[PDB]
DNA sequence: ATCAGAATCCCGGTGCCGAGGCCGCTCAATTGGTCGTAGACAGCTCTAGCACCGCTTAAACGCACGTACGCGCTGTCCCCCGCGTTTTAACCG
DNA sequence: GATATCGATGTATATATCTGACACGTGCCTGGAGACTAGGGAGTAATCCCCTTGGCGGTTAAAACGCGGGGGACAGCGCGTACGTGCGTTTAAGCGGTGCTAGAGCTGTCTACGACCAATTGAGCGGCCTCGGCACCGGGATTCTGAT
């Protein structure tokens, strides 16, 4: 039943997620696993994050989308793969 | 630890955030491929945008360099710079 | 490599379904020349088991 | 004073920042001139459509406020802005106020 | 050159003239900001395209008329070639 | 169904066109003449146009029978291609 | 009329059997039908376009090139 | 698991029309000088880049009970596959 | 047990208040307008030619109807199961800021360089001579599969 409360808090807010220090660690210490001693603008990070939230949420409805195709809501790797081989990326 | 964080990244967010795309439950072979996936994703946007801003003789990663480069990927987002 | 795997293909000579092969080979290939296709593309064998009828 | 090309031409939009491009740029030796007030009516006549589909959208919820979040409520209301845009999602984009038959009760 | 050029600024001058009590956020202002950037460097890029692959060494107004009615929709560009074919010719006759 | 899988295999080696003179050729000249009158295709054209179109539908049938094997063993439906396109961003 | 039958059903039915789909309908071949007309007129109305910029009125290979190059995914036609 | 059947994979003979290749030429590729001009390196202004801190706690992670659904079996009917035959039209010339 | 007080403690009910964020002006800054000189490029059209549509015949594999037919999306039920939801633990995310300092971006200087011009010359493609694997028709080896 809360489900409905969440749906329509969740369309009230739109708070980012992802926190800004946990993925700007994470950028810093791959970008300087690739190459050693280069700075990453904080802006730069908030639009990476920005870019790979917009990623999965766009990939996750549209994994919803193919669930209830198949009359479903709970969904399988495989549908994954069907989204990401449809888009061709993979 | 500045180092080995590949765990760090947090699958609760994801289902949060489907939970707020409609999906009600998830898997668990699931996130064994999507993290592996979005890892490789995250490698390659970090290559091809550090890429895109060493041409200009700079050393910080800049905002316009980031957009670009993902427009060139054609999985673009725009934000402030660009 | 597209003459490598035509004579794995058994034959002299290269076709465009030889340059396929090729291409789809190499996975690097398939990342960054996957927005072109050639003539009567083609696949490595991806196929499942659910297309046969079940018993 | 300084007769500029603005108050002559009628348009706010800036005609020479093209022309700043075509000169340090050195992109051809015959290159713009007269494409700034082209592109730049063009962007205008843009700028006053997508400015008309967002306070159109804006308006539906009964708020006055202008998010990033209404413009892609708006542009994915359209088809052919769909297809435009269509390797690229807006962050914030969610789904739409109007719940499906799936989800609500019976 | 060191003074960071914005875009949206134009933008809100429109606005401002039309409905200056309402405005738009920071976030949205940076949005619209990189829109404005990207389909700028996308006409340079189609102006750059045609003139490359047909040869032609300039562009006057009907490279650049032919940029915008590939970037946009037939009847939409129609249109604006019309009042802009119209505009330069009155450009041009006024002086 | 089963030998369906194997007609599969055989129109995966085929190499060479199918309708390019008399057929695709009206096609394109019908809807060049609804564009503008009096247009004409080059052959060697037509056979890229052709290979093309045939080669995206091949990789768009081919996404859309993958989503038809969620919906359970085998079947087509419109809303496999109306959802599949949405998804892509076709539609 | 013979504008949608340019097409035939065993055409999408050899397509659908070169292109993984075991399992047709009637009206999947209507859709995949008028996706090659969206297809198709957004390729020609492109090249009458650019064929008429240079004042031509008849596309080469090239010129194919270059519209098909516009959709985004590029293509190698024959020639050159 | 095991034998027979349809389709398929590779090969052989022929029509040919577009491929393999010779020659000119002419419009472009190369070499050489000028030098103001525009890219590479030391320096001014100063912004935010790497890493962590006071304090509260939202949330990630680990764990307990159980239900909506994951996956599989069963009934159906309708709705498209398999095949014989005709026409009809695609590629050939 | 009733009538008439005491208070009391959530429950609103506003009422200031001060704070993050949006909306207007402001000092100033740097690049376009005016403008003349000088270089090139497509509008327009003629001309060789070639090449792609229209069309006649053919002729054999493919489109399409008739008939038989079987199998699978949908619906519902049943065994299981895995996260849904919530509780306990911990731990840095966040707000706001700092220590140390690197370079974003620009400015100045300096020094190799490519448009321009001209002579020399040669590579790619048109034209055209010559030819050989694609495509079609037919047979032997390979693969998958129906029925048992």
């Amino acid at each position: 039943t809360v489900a409905l409360r969440e749906i329509r808090r969740y369309q009230k807010s739109t708070e980012l997620l992802i926190r800004k220090l946990p993925f700007q660690r994470l950028v810093r210490e791959i970008a300087q696993d690739f190459k050693t001693d280069l700075r990453f603008q904080s802006s730069a990070v908030m639009a990476l994050q920005e870019a790979s939230e917009a990623y999965l949420v766009g990939l996750l409805e549209d994994t919803n989308l193919c669930a209830i195709h198949a009359k479903r809501v709970t969904i399988m790797p495989k549908d994954i793969q069907l989204a990401r081989r449809i888009r061709g990326e993979r | 630890v500045l180092r080995d964080n590949i765990q760090g990244i947090t699958k609760p967010a994801i289902r949060r955030l489907a939970r707020r795309g409609g999906v009600k439950r998830i898997s668990g072979l699931i996130y064994e491929e999507t993290r592996g996936v979005l890892k490789v994703f995250l490698e390659n946007v970090i290559r091809d945008a550090v890429t895109y801003t060493e041409h200009a003789k700079r050393k910080t990663v800049t905002a316009m360099d980031v957009v670009y480069a993902l427009k060139r990927q054609g999985r673009t987002l725009y934000g402030f710079g660009g | 490599l597209a003459g490598n795997a035509a004579r794995d293909n058994k034959k002299t000579r290269i076709i465009p379904r030889h340059l396929q092969l090729a291409v789809r080979n190499d996975e690097e290939l398939n990342k960054l020349l996957g927005k072109v296709t050639i003539a009567q593309g083609g696949v490595l064998p991806n196929i499942q088991a659910v297309l046969l009828p079940k018993k | 004073k300084a007769k500029s090309r603005s108050s002559r031409a009628g348009l706010q939009f800036p005609v020479g920042r093209v022309h700043r491009l075509l000169r340090k740029g050195n992109y051809a030796e015959r290159v713009g001139a007269g494409a700034p007030v082209y592109l730049a009516a063009v962007l205008e006549y843009l700028t006053a459509e997508i400015l008309e589909l967002a306070g159109n959208a804006a308006r539906d919820n009964k708020k006055t406020r202008i998010i990033p979040r209404h413009l892609q409520l708006a542009v994915r209301n359209d088809e052919e802005l769909n297809k435009l845009l269509g390797k690229v999602t807006i962050a914030q984009g969610g789904v739409l106020p109007n719940i499906q038959a799936v989800l609500l009760p019976k | 050159r060191s003074r960071k050029e914005s875009y949206s600024i134009y933008v809100y001058k429109v606005l401002k003239q039309v409905h200056p009590d309402t405005g738009i956020s920071s976030k949205a202002m940076g949005i619209m900001n990189s829109f404005v950037n990207d389909i700028f460097e996308r006409i340079a890029g189609e102006a750059s395209r045609l003139a490359h692959y047909n040869k032609r060494s300039t562009i006057t107004s009907r490279e650049i008329q032919t940029a915008v009615r590939l970037l946009l929709p037939g009847e939409l560009a129609k249109h604006a070639v019309s009042e802009g074919t119209k505009a330069v010719t009155k450009y041009t006759s006024s002086k």
